[PDB]
């Protein structure tokens, strides 16, 4: 069970990232309906756009790190056996997967809009 | 470690950048992450990033210059 809460950390901590990258993203899709938008601009869109998307893997990649640290601790005083800690990364690694399905979504999306 | 590189390719077409602005772009790229933020995942997230730009930019000059040759030879194979 205490496995379980540290699952729903990093659940919650993937959740908010994806989330904060759908608002950024639709903040530069506002910006990307701008009047008369030169080509330079559109540059500018793609690179922050790149920025975001960047900033949504590497932090993913942070929550991840940490969830398994926490677990390494939990592992080392033996709180956890080796079924539960096996199963702890099998279920953390699924939680990856559903975050990177949302946030290519929201990238994909995105990029059909500009 | 390969969940990322669909979403690396994605973003070099939508980027579209070429041998001359490649380095510029990807300046401009880290510096707008790292003001906003230095993480460990960040690092790798750019450095790979950056790796994959670099064999984008370069692949394109390969397949071009393989494509000049190939087509040389098979031609004098054709008219001599």
């Amino acid at each position: 069970a205490d496995p379980k809460k540290v699952l729903d950390q990093a659940k919650d901590q993937m959740e908010n990232v994806v989330r904060t990258l759908k608002q950024e993203l639709e903040e530069l899709a506002k910006e990307a309906r701008k009047l008369d938008l030169t080509q330079s601009e559109k540059i500018e869109l793609k690179l922050r756009y790149i920025v975001a998307h960047l900033a949504a893997i590497g932090d993913i990649e942070e929550a991840i790190r940490e969830a398994k640290e926490e677990a390494d601790k939990l592992k080392r005083a033996g709180l956890v056996n080796s079924q539960q800690f096996d199963e702890f990364k099998r279920r953390l690694e699924e939680l990856h997967k559903e975050a990177d399905r949302k946030r290519a979504d929201y990238a994909e999306e995105f990029r059909n809009k500009l | 470690n390969r969940r990322y590189d669909s979403e690396f390719q994605t973003m070099l077409q939508h980027l579209q950048p070429t041998a001359e602005n490649a380095y510029e772009y990807f300046t401009k790229i880290a510096t707008s992450l790292f003001e906003s933020g230095i993480n460990w995942g960040r690092v790798v997230a750019l450095l790979g990033f950056g790796y994959r730009l670099a064999l984008h930019v370069y692949q394109h000059g390969l397949t071009g210059f393989l494509g000049q040759v190939t087509r040389f030879v098979v031609d004098f194979m054709l008219h001599h």
